Protein backbone atom coordinates (compact mmCIF):
# COMPACT_ATOMS: atom_id res chain seq x y z
CA UNK A 1 0.00 0.00 0.00
CA UNK A 2 3.01 2.55 -0.34
CA UNK A 3 2.92 5.20 -1.84
CA UNK A 4 5.62 5.02 -4.40
CA UNK A 5 4.63 0.87 -4.82
CA UNK A 6 1.33 2.54 -6.11
CA UNK A 7 2.85 4.83 -8.47
CA UNK A 8 4.90 1.88 -9.94
CA UNK A 9 1.77 -0.25 -10.83
CA UNK A 10 0.22 2.47 -12.68
CA UNK A 11 3.39 3.07 -15.27
CA UNK A 12 3.07 -0.45 -15.40
CA UNK A 13 -0.38 -0.73 -16.08
CA UNK A 14 0.15 2.31 -18.81
CA UNK A 15 2.51 0.38 -20.51
CA UNK A 16 0.46 -2.50 -21.20
CA UNK A 17 -1.96 -0.49 -22.02
CA UNK A 18 0.62 1.06 -24.65
CA UNK A 19 1.67 -2.08 -26.08
CA UNK A 20 -1.91 -3.21 -26.73
CA UNK A 21 -2.34 0.23 -28.84
CA UNK A 22 1.09 -0.93 -30.86
CA UNK A 23 -0.53 -4.18 -31.73
CA UNK A 24 -3.50 -2.51 -32.97
CA UNK A 25 -1.26 0.25 -35.31
CA UNK A 26 0.62 -2.94 -36.61
CA UNK A 27 -2.98 -4.56 -37.51
CA UNK A 28 -3.87 -0.73 -38.88
CA UNK A 29 -0.89 -1.07 -41.19
CA UNK A 30 -1.87 -5.07 -42.47
CA UNK A 31 -5.40 -3.59 -42.79
CA UNK A 32 -4.19 -0.78 -45.39
CA UNK A 33 -1.88 -2.42 -47.14
CA UNK A 34 -4.43 -4.98 -47.81
CA UNK A 35 -6.44 -2.56 -49.79
CA UNK A 36 -3.05 -1.75 -51.70
CA UNK A 37 -2.93 -5.30 -52.81
CA UNK A 38 -6.78 -5.30 -53.29
CA UNK A 39 -6.42 -2.80 -55.94
CA UNK A 40 -2.90 -3.25 -57.39
CA UNK A 41 -3.94 -6.93 -58.08
CA UNK A 42 -7.81 -7.09 -58.78
CA UNK A 43 -9.30 -3.04 -60.21
CA UNK A 44 -6.49 -1.64 -61.66
CA UNK A 45 -6.61 -4.78 -64.47
CA UNK A 46 -10.46 -4.75 -64.61
CA UNK B 1 -14.71 -9.35 -58.93
CA UNK B 2 -14.57 -10.85 -55.10
CA UNK B 3 -15.27 -8.31 -52.58
CA UNK B 4 -12.52 -7.36 -50.66
CA UNK B 5 -12.43 -8.13 -47.69
CA UNK B 6 -9.82 -8.21 -43.65
CA UNK B 7 -12.85 -8.60 -40.68
CA UNK B 8 -10.17 -10.51 -39.00
CA UNK B 9 -7.67 -7.97 -39.13
CA UNK B 10 -10.13 -5.44 -37.52
CA UNK B 11 -12.00 -7.42 -35.36
CA UNK B 12 -8.51 -8.05 -33.87
CA UNK B 13 -8.09 -4.21 -33.39
CA UNK B 14 -11.61 -3.96 -31.52
CA UNK B 15 -10.70 -6.56 -28.96
CA UNK B 16 -6.44 -5.62 -28.92
CA UNK B 17 -8.55 -1.95 -28.10
CA UNK B 18 -10.54 -3.42 -25.15
CA UNK B 19 -7.58 -4.66 -23.72
CA UNK B 20 -5.76 -1.43 -23.54
CA UNK B 21 -8.53 0.26 -22.41
CA UNK B 22 -9.03 -2.34 -19.27
CA UNK B 23 -5.16 -1.97 -18.90
CA UNK B 24 -6.01 2.41 -18.36
CA UNK B 25 -9.07 1.38 -15.87
CA UNK B 26 -6.61 -0.32 -14.02
CA UNK B 27 -3.88 2.36 -13.85
CA UNK B 28 -6.63 5.04 -12.94
CA UNK B 29 -7.53 2.62 -10.20
CA UNK B 30 -4.91 2.60 -8.77
CA UNK B 31 -3.75 6.39 -8.88
CA UNK B 32 -7.53 7.41 -7.21
CA UNK B 33 -5.71 5.35 -4.71
CA UNK B 34 -3.13 8.15 -4.17
CA UNK C 1 2.85 20.01 -5.12
CA UNK C 2 4.49 17.12 -3.34
CA UNK C 3 6.64 15.27 -5.53
CA UNK C 4 4.51 12.30 -5.08
CA UNK C 5 1.22 14.65 -5.89
CA UNK C 6 2.93 15.82 -9.18
CA UNK C 7 3.92 11.94 -10.31
CA UNK C 8 0.31 11.02 -10.21
CA UNK C 9 -1.02 13.70 -12.31
CA UNK C 10 1.65 13.14 -14.92
CA UNK C 11 0.29 9.54 -15.22
CA UNK C 12 -3.07 11.08 -14.82
CA UNK C 13 -1.99 12.97 -18.04
CA UNK C 14 -0.71 10.38 -19.92
CA UNK C 15 -3.72 7.65 -19.44
CA UNK C 16 -5.93 10.23 -21.26
CA UNK C 17 -3.29 10.52 -24.16
CA UNK C 18 -3.57 7.41 -24.37
CA UNK C 19 -7.39 6.71 -24.00
CA UNK C 20 -7.28 9.86 -26.72
CA UNK C 21 -5.41 7.50 -28.77
CA UNK C 22 -7.89 4.55 -28.45
CA UNK C 23 -10.29 6.39 -29.54
CA UNK C 24 -8.37 7.75 -32.90
CA UNK C 25 -7.85 4.03 -33.54
CA UNK C 26 -11.69 3.23 -32.43
CA UNK C 27 -12.55 5.97 -35.88
CA UNK C 28 -9.59 4.60 -38.03
CA UNK C 29 -11.38 1.49 -37.97
CA UNK C 30 -14.70 3.05 -38.72
CA UNK C 31 -12.96 4.79 -41.98
CA UNK C 32 -11.05 1.64 -43.23
CA UNK C 33 -14.59 0.03 -42.92
CA UNK C 34 -15.92 2.99 -45.03
CA UNK C 35 -13.74 2.27 -47.26
CA UNK C 36 -13.96 -1.15 -47.59
CA UNK C 37 -17.80 -0.85 -48.50
CA UNK C 38 -17.05 1.91 -51.10
CA UNK C 39 -15.19 -0.65 -52.92
CA UNK C 40 -17.92 -3.54 -52.37
CA UNK C 41 -21.16 -1.56 -52.84
CA UNK C 42 -19.89 1.16 -56.00
CA UNK C 43 -16.30 -0.20 -57.31
CA UNK C 44 -17.27 -3.85 -57.45
CA UNK C 45 -20.85 -3.50 -59.15
CA UNK C 46 -19.72 -1.17 -61.81
CA UNK C 47 -16.63 -3.05 -62.81
CA UNK D 1 -19.52 6.73 -59.54
CA UNK D 2 -19.88 8.66 -56.32
CA UNK D 3 -16.58 9.99 -55.41
CA UNK D 4 -15.45 8.46 -51.68
CA UNK D 5 -15.81 10.41 -48.25
CA UNK D 6 -15.34 9.61 -44.34
CA UNK D 7 -14.24 13.62 -44.29
CA UNK D 8 -15.94 13.83 -40.73
CA UNK D 9 -14.58 10.63 -39.60
CA UNK D 10 -10.76 11.86 -40.76
CA UNK D 11 -11.59 15.04 -38.49
CA UNK D 12 -12.43 13.49 -35.73
CA UNK D 13 -9.06 11.44 -35.57
CA UNK D 14 -7.24 14.33 -36.25
CA UNK D 15 -9.44 16.31 -32.86
CA UNK D 16 -8.76 13.15 -31.58
CA UNK D 17 -4.99 13.20 -31.57
CA UNK D 18 -4.50 16.82 -31.17
CA UNK D 19 -5.88 15.92 -27.61
CA UNK D 20 -3.59 13.33 -27.22
CA UNK D 21 -0.39 15.40 -28.00
CA UNK D 22 -1.59 18.05 -25.38
CA UNK D 23 -2.26 15.58 -22.47
CA UNK D 24 1.46 14.52 -23.13
CA UNK D 25 2.57 17.80 -23.11
CA UNK D 26 1.34 18.39 -19.98
CA UNK D 27 2.32 14.96 -18.55
CA UNK D 28 6.13 16.04 -19.77
CA UNK D 29 5.45 19.71 -17.64
CA UNK D 30 4.07 18.36 -14.89
CA UNK D 31 7.40 15.92 -14.70
CA UNK D 32 9.62 19.23 -15.15
CA UNK D 33 8.13 20.35 -12.04
CA UNK D 34 9.70 17.79 -10.32
CA UNK E 1 19.19 7.02 -8.17
CA UNK E 2 16.16 8.04 -6.26
CA UNK E 3 12.81 6.12 -6.76
CA UNK E 4 11.16 9.31 -6.95
CA UNK E 5 13.60 9.79 -9.97
CA UNK E 6 13.11 6.61 -11.22
CA UNK E 7 9.23 7.02 -11.23
CA UNK E 8 9.97 10.34 -13.19
CA UNK E 9 12.07 9.18 -16.07
CA UNK E 10 9.74 6.02 -16.33
CA UNK E 11 7.26 8.32 -17.12
CA UNK E 12 8.98 10.39 -19.75
CA UNK E 13 10.06 6.83 -21.55
CA UNK E 14 6.68 6.36 -21.58
CA UNK E 15 5.66 9.91 -22.65
CA UNK E 16 7.79 9.19 -26.07
CA UNK E 17 6.28 6.13 -26.61
CA UNK E 18 2.90 7.85 -26.70
CA UNK E 19 4.66 10.63 -29.20
CA UNK E 20 5.68 8.14 -31.44
CA UNK E 21 2.61 6.54 -31.51
CA UNK E 22 0.69 9.84 -32.15
CA UNK E 23 2.88 10.29 -35.20
CA UNK E 24 1.94 6.88 -36.46
CA UNK E 25 -1.74 7.93 -36.13
CA UNK E 26 -0.36 10.98 -38.09
CA UNK E 27 0.62 8.98 -41.15
CA UNK E 28 -2.03 6.60 -40.86
CA UNK E 29 -4.32 9.62 -41.46
CA UNK E 30 -2.10 10.28 -44.60
CA UNK E 31 -2.51 6.68 -45.75
CA UNK E 32 -6.09 7.32 -45.20
CA UNK E 33 -5.76 10.09 -47.53
CA UNK E 34 -3.98 9.14 -50.68
CA UNK E 35 -6.26 5.77 -50.77
CA UNK E 36 -9.40 8.23 -50.96
CA UNK E 37 -7.66 10.49 -53.60
CA UNK E 38 -6.54 7.72 -55.31
CA UNK E 39 -10.28 6.38 -55.84
CA UNK E 40 -11.80 10.41 -56.82
CA UNK E 41 -8.83 10.72 -59.16
CA UNK E 42 -7.82 7.48 -60.87
CA UNK E 43 -10.59 5.03 -60.35
CA UNK E 44 -13.90 7.11 -60.17
CA UNK E 45 -13.37 8.54 -63.65
CA UNK E 46 -11.64 5.25 -65.55
CA UNK E 47 -15.18 3.65 -64.66
CA UNK E 48 -16.78 6.90 -65.89
CA UNK E 49 -15.01 6.80 -69.43
CA UNK F 1 -7.71 2.60 -69.77
CA UNK F 2 -4.73 2.17 -68.68
CA UNK F 3 -4.39 3.01 -64.98
CA UNK F 4 -1.26 4.00 -62.81
CA UNK F 5 -0.99 1.52 -59.24
CA UNK F 6 -1.78 3.01 -56.15
CA UNK F 7 1.41 3.94 -53.85
CA UNK F 8 2.26 5.40 -50.17
CA UNK F 9 5.28 2.81 -49.48
CA UNK F 10 7.14 5.34 -47.94
CA UNK F 11 4.29 6.68 -45.99
CA UNK F 12 3.61 3.20 -44.48
CA UNK F 13 7.01 2.84 -44.10
CA UNK F 14 7.52 5.40 -41.05
CA UNK F 15 4.78 4.14 -39.49
CA UNK F 16 6.56 0.87 -39.24
CA UNK F 17 9.21 2.91 -38.31
CA UNK F 18 7.58 4.85 -35.77
CA UNK F 19 5.60 2.11 -34.42
CA UNK F 20 9.18 0.08 -33.66
CA UNK F 21 10.64 3.26 -32.23
CA UNK F 22 7.73 3.48 -29.82
CA UNK F 23 8.81 -0.48 -28.90
CA UNK F 24 11.86 0.71 -27.55
CA UNK F 25 10.26 3.12 -25.40
CA UNK F 26 8.48 1.20 -23.42
CA UNK F 27 10.97 -1.05 -23.03
CA UNK F 28 12.77 1.07 -21.38
CA UNK F 29 10.40 2.50 -19.16
CA UNK F 30 9.69 -0.90 -17.89
CA UNK F 31 13.50 -1.02 -17.11
CA UNK F 32 13.73 1.77 -14.77
CA UNK F 33 10.50 0.07 -12.99
CA UNK F 34 12.85 -2.81 -12.40
CA UNK F 35 15.45 -0.92 -10.35
CA UNK F 36 12.33 0.99 -8.19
Amino acid sequence: RSDIEKLKEAIRDTNKAVQSVQSSIGNLIVAIKSVQDYVNKEIVPS
Amino acid sequence: LDPIDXSIVLNKIKSQLEESKEWIRRSNKILDSI
